[PDB]
């Protein structure tokens, strides 16, 4: 019962993917999640409650 | 289920602690009579006010396959390469998991238990003390054979014996991974038995306990080449990881240390260990006294 | 008491003796001398880690014609042990009639900043104490015997889980033929 | 049977194989005060667990001829863990509470104790035109004696258990709230008080809103009966405990 | 003919399962069971005829 | 404007007429343990307003070559009224908090201060091969205080501004939550931190969750400007805060 994704693009501007199958009993086994790329600034750059728009003054 | 299988689900939690409030009744959870021989039920919330708590903890390893199913040493023994001896040619024991007390005290946790056994061998060979210490020996390969009850013994490292046409044998060499292999559940019984308050004879009398039940044979161990200019030694090391488990009516575990292998012998021990008073506790929290 | 049947007595009596603690023990199920020889405890010994709550049953062994109530406290950690049963009613505890209902239960709850604590326990991973208190004294009438004793009892809870297999400090060898 | 019973208040229970039954009030639960009965504005503290639990005071011994004891309620609890933190600092206070009182003995003994609590048990002085003390009313824990004899000396009760201390018959305090120990058939006395005033809160270090008076009217009594220490055992467990005027601690 | 089960959860609150087939012919050969967890206190804890209620006396 | 704001806790209330914003931890506000996150079992206590409001602790001077100031938090805060003595009485705590650092000069001055709330700041020690004391790194309310130089002296944090007493660059003390106060445009600072940690609750006294630090960037600076005094004025109120395993309290 095995899983197919995409390859990360190499190159070049349906080969172009990869076959998996895990041979064992715990999660920690498995290769790492290298492609994962989710990304939220926001938490560091920008913790301000009342949403400062920046095309308008931020004081005033 | 079926407990031979390789695979099956479900998760083993445990209990959630369910929310309490106050209480004002004839309901006494707390007031119960041990006389009965029951243990009772009884759990935070019936108490002391608790909040509602989602306890996701399992109890996975403790399953009695999680708590056996791990390789275990149970038996040691050395054998020479060359020798007078002819005797310290080769090393034989005989089966049985009362030798090494770490798998001994785990098993015998347990009166009744039956299973598959995964053996794995480990050995290793040294090159013996000595004045000359220059040769040239090709790799050691050894042969580990085991006679079921009643099969002719091996006499010398060259016995016809070791022809094996029928008993089960394991050539192994050197700097390979360690041998293994599966043995089935080989009782003459429906289970193991791990203690017998018993004769082997009708009169009451002749051989008492364990030692009357065993009988599995024994295992004889050589090396092939046969020969080696200096003398080496070689020791081999049997290590047993029971598998597809079932055990029955536990009992306590084993308080005095084991004196034996062919018996349940000890020497009275101690319940536990004496402190100052009964009413004790060291004082932590202070600004060190 | 290492090898008489005492160390399974608590020792409790009739007259004044309020002031006087019956008993105390600090609740380390794994590792102290209290508990590691215990059903509980040598099976905690076979694991590093430990989560849940405990059950004390306490059974009183008097003649039927005793009569007493006594105060069952546990403490969680962070102070000393109560050194008086003003101090050890501030934490959790029950009052124990005796009755008919020769047993009472105090239930240990799983109070701790971790899941988990370690069964070889530490002060970071530390669970407190449990000491009892004459609440009321023990009366009895002529021709009954002044004194008698208490037995305690311990089992895990339906909440109470291990981890970490290892091996147990408590069997050994020297040599083969074991 | 209904002997048996059970009673849990935050991280504590109280149990009993001997009970009789459990007095309420004058018929009332304690209830947390209603926005139609109050003055104070300011948000109210409900330490809740924290603070309505079981706490027991310091035992008395029963002797044959022990006149009898009391003790005086907000105060007494002052030092009692959050309760009486919660005292400290803040300058109203309402609370009703769970007392049980305990005494056991054996079927071979006998004895018979009033357990009362007397709401506002103002008490007389000694020296007829002098006045108490806070000392000669209350010690907090502990307990004040009563006396089987008149007593002198400036600031103390005036206190014959004859006279309860406030000049009325002894064997009349049954119309206030209460249940009797005989040793014979029961173990233990259960009063739950609510609170009780002529406002709806009130400083707890200044009013003492009720007396817990146990009074032997049969004396304890036995024979051969290698047990002559008979010791009484308050627990009490403030309900509804809530605080408001909150401020800087008050000066012990 | 293969079979499909899940693995123990690790690290984190479809790619947590793992594949397996047997190559033997005697069940002995197979892996351990360690993902079975049934349980049964009560042969231990509760052996008396006459269920105990508890919250109820115990005698009386 | 929106330089104009007030904030009500408890009996408390705060205003500013020149606030720039208010910084929010790490966009998350603080929040009550859930039951899926919790593992102690016991009913938590949640004083509520009698312990989250604002407490003010004692001011300090700017003056032209202050290097900076620390405190270090739940310490800090132990003996502010109930929410110290919930503290004492308790093995396990948990909150959030509002801060509020407040400083105004005047159009004549100028100077900059960085506020930043640290989490897990473990400082280092002065001697290299020595260790901290509690007291090297906190006292209370008052503040600890940073240094020009390095510093030197057993037990004392190597506090020269320049490392933060961290071992880092100061000036990227920025991707902690932080505001700025610039008095020419602004006079106060407003951060709402909450509970962070690598377990759901813990011990108050016992590990420092987060340190507070005002570093002067650039430095005060005036002229015949009658006013030299300029004081900087910490206030602080606890939010959500909820405690577990309760027993006597701890030995100070």
């Amino acid at each position: 019962g095995a899983q197919v994704s995409t390859q990360k693009t190499g190159a070049h501007e349906s080969i172009i993917h990869y076959t998996n199958i895990n041979y064992y009993k715990d999660a920690a086994s498995n290769s790492a999640n290298r492609q994962d790329f989710t990304q939220d600034p926001g938490k560091f750059t920008e913790p301000v409650k009342d949403i400062m728009v920046k095309s308008l003054p931020a004081l005033n | 289920g079926d407990v031979v299988e390789a695979v099956e689900n479900a998760v083993a939690r445990v209990a959630d602690t369910i929310g309490s409030g106050p209480s004002n009744s004839q309901a006494v959870p707390a007031l119960t009579a041990v006389e009965t021989g029951h243990t009772s039920q009884v759990t935070p919330s019936d108490t002391v006010q608790t909040r509602h708590v989602k306890n996701y903890h399992s109890r996975s390893e403790s399953s009695i396959e999680n708590f056996l199913s791990r390789s275990a040493c149970v038996y040691m023994g050395e054998y020479h390469t060359t020798n007078s001896d002819q005797t310290k040619l080769f090393a034989s024991w005989t089966i049985s998991a009362r030798r090494m007390v770490q798998m001994r005290r785990k098993l015998e946790i347990f009166t009744y238990v039956r299973f598959d056994v995964e053996v794995t061998f480990v050995i290793t060979s040294k090159q013996d003390q000595g004045t000359q210490l220059g040769q040239d020996m090709p790799p050691l390969t050894h042969q580990i054979m085991y006679i079921p009850p009643g099969g002719p013994i091996p006499k010398s490292v060259t016995d016809y014996t070791w022809q094996t046409s029928t008993n089960p044998s394991i050539f192994w060499t050197e700097g390979n991974a360690p041998p293994r292999m599966s043995i089935p559940f080989i009782s003459i019984g429906n289970a193991y038995s791990n203690f017998y308050d018993g004769w082997s004879h009708f009169s009451q009398n002749g051989v008492y306990g364990y030692n009357t039940l065993n009988h599995m044979g024994q295992i004889y161990v050589r090396h092939v080449n046969g020969s080696s200019p200096l003398p080496m030694t070689s020791t081999v090391r049997m290590y047993f990881k029971p598998k597809h488990v079932k055990a029955w009516v536990p009992r306590p575990p084993r308080l005095c240390q084991y004196k034996n292998a062919s018996t349940v012998n000890f020497s009275p021990t101690d319940i536990t260990d004496k402190r100052n008073s009964i009413t004790y506790i060291p004082d932590t929290v202070k600004p060190d006294v | 008491n290492l090898e008489t049947m005492d160390i399974y007595r608590i020792p409790v009596q009739s007259g004044n003796h309020q002031s006087s603690q019956v008993f105390g023990f600090q609740v380390q199920p794994g590792l102290d001398g209290v508990f590691k020889h215990t059903l509980l405890g040598e099976i905690l010994n076979y694991y590093a880690h430990w989560s849940g709550s405990i059950k004390l049953t306490f059974v009183f062994c008097g003649s039927a014609m005793a009569t007493g109530k006594f105060l069952l406290a546990y403490a969680p950690p962070g102070a000393n042990a109560p050194k008086s049963r003003k101090d050890a009613m501030l934490g959790t505890h029950i009052i124990w009639d005796v009755g008919l209902q020769s047993s009472c239960v105090l239930c240990i709850p799983w109070i701790s900043q971790t899941h988990y604590r370690l069964v070889q326990q530490d002060e970071y991973t530390s669970a407190g104490n449990v000491t009892c208190w004459y609440q009321t004294g023990i009366v009895v009438p002529a021709g009954t015997p002044t004194s008698c004793s208490i037995m305690c009892f311990v089992s895990a809870c339906n909440d109470f889980s291990v981890r970490l297999l290892k091996d147990t400090p408590f069997i050994q060898q020297a040599a083969l033929l074991q | 049977s209904d002997r048996v019973r059970s009673i849990t208040l935050g991280n504590s229970t109280i149990t009993t194989q001997e009970s009789a039954n459990v007095v309420v009030g004058y018929g009332r639960w304690p209830e947390y005060l209603r926005d139609d009965e109050a003055t104070a504005e300011d948000q109210p503290t409900q330490p809740d667990v924290a603070t309505c639990r079981f706490y027991t005071l310091e035992s008395v011994t029963w002797e044959k001829d022990s006149p009898g004891w009391w003790w005086k309620f907000p105060d007494a609890l002052k030092d009692m863990g959050l309760f009486g933190q919660n005292m400290y600092y803040h300058y109203l206070g309402r609370a009703g509470y769970t007392i049980h009182v305990q005494c056991n003995a054996s079927k071979f003994h006998q004895g018979c104790l009033l357990v009362v609590c007397v709401p506002e048990a103002e008490m007389g002085c000694s020296t007829v035109d002098g006045t108490v003390n806070e000392h000669g009313l209350s010690e907090g824990e502990t307990a004040k004696k009563f006396s089987a004899t008149g007593t002198n000396g400036t600031n103390t009760v005036q206190s014959i258990v004859t006279n309860a201390g406030m000049g009325v018959g002894v064997g009349n305090l049954t119309i206030f709230p209460h249940q009797w120990i005989n040793l014979r058939t029961n173990n233990c006395a259960t009063i739950v008080m609510p609170y009780i005033n002529n406002v709806p809160m009130d400083n707890m270090f200044r009013h003492h809103n009720f007396t817990l008076m146990i009074i032997p009217f049969v004396p304890l009594n036995y024979s051969s009966d290698f047990s002559t220490y008979v010791p009484i055992t308050v627990t009490v467990a403030p309900m509804c405990a809530e605080y408001n005027g909150l401020r800087l601690s008050t000066a012990l």
